[PDB]
DNA sequence: ATAAACTAAAAACTATTATTATGG
DNA sequence: CATAATAATAGTTTTTAGTTTATT
């Protein structure tokens, strides 16, 4: 319980704001609006593509590849 | 709120900044807070501080137990809930560095302390009070060590007035509380009759 | 001068549904 | 100016007061 304190003053709200409340609930919505629209047109592209192999650099090609990350791909 | 307590803020961070009982004048306030006697006027710094400098001495609050505690006890400013939630909040915000089981003092204001919250929990307001009995399951989960349950005050507060209108309720979520704990359901113990006790229940059912 | 039905039965029991007292 | 909300509204059967039509 180290936020209990943190708690008790987030749930201080009897300087009587029910109505800053539902309007704080009422701009967190339309910035929810916003926001939902932007994910949605993101995410009809297509998403990240997943690799399948680890991959070193140097001034050679590393033939220390494994089996697994041959037939991964 | 408090207004001069701004120096002492910075009081207080100055000394952490240079910073067991090693004496930084703590002994003297830990004198002037230990005695029951101090005047409000100065039992309110005192407080709002030690609220501001929990911190510091946490391998210390265990000697800080007793006076919270009889500072918490029978408090007589912005209001007598503030400041016992803020400082109850300040005393459960560590668990391990003390606990109110050592000397029966402790114990006795911390049970004492429980009836005057269980006395005082209620809102018309929703979740400040569901905070409230939150508060109380947070603290009688986090000692578990001398707690001891009445269930007189709280058949009271359940048994209510046979409502034809939701009131005893508040008791009824007090024994939610009493559940979410591994405390028995009710001790038959003397109580009033240790088997009505149920049937009150049974009733607002 | 209307004794049958003249004409549509003024009314709760016992069951559901949109309100917002509020939840946030 | 959003949301597990919530509940005061309503709508079915009874049984009164309207009335034809002969009835003398």
């Amino acid at each position: 319980g180290r936020t209990d304190l943190l708690r008790l003053r987030r749930r201080f709200m009897r300087d009587q704001e029910k109505l800053s409340l539902m309007y704080a609930r009422k701009g967190v919505a339309e910035q929810k609006r916003e926001k939902e629209i932007k994910s949605e047109l993101k995410m009809k592209q297509d998403a990240q593509v997943v690799l399948y192999r680890s991959y070193r650099h140097g001034d050679l090609p590393d033939i220390q590849i494994k089996h697994s990350s041959l037939i991964t791909p | 709120r408090h207004e001069c307590m701004a120096p002492l803020t910075a009081l207080v961070k100055h000394m952490h900044r240079s910073l067991r009982d090693l004496p930084s004048w703590m002994k003297f306030l830990h004198g002037k807070l230990g005695n029951p006697i101090v005047p409000l006027n100065i039992r309110l710094f005192l407080a709002k501080l030690v609220i501001n400098t929990e911190e510091v001495f946490r391998p210390y609050a265990k000697h800080w137990l007793s006076p919270l505690l009889q500072l918490a006890a029978s408090e007589n400013g912005e209001g007598i809930h503030y400041m016992v939630v803020e400082i109850v909040a300040t005393i459960l915000s560590w668990t391990g560095l003390a606990t109110p089981t050592g000397v029966p003092k402790d114990e006795v204001l911390a049970n004492r302390l429980l009836n005057f919250l269980m006395k005082h929990v209620f809102h018309p307001k929703r979740a400040v009070f569901r905070h409230n009995l939150e508060i109380i399951k947070t603290l009688v989960e986090c000692w578990k060590d001398c707690l001891s349950i009445p269930y007189r005050l709280i058949f009271e507060k359940f048994s209510g007035k046979d409502p034809n209108s939701k009131d005893n309720s508040v008791g009824i979520q007090l024994l939610g509380i009493v559940m979410a704990n591994d405390l028995p359901p009710y001790d038959p113990q003397c109580g009033i009759q240790s088997s009505e006790y149920f049937q009150a229940l049974v009733n607002n059912m």
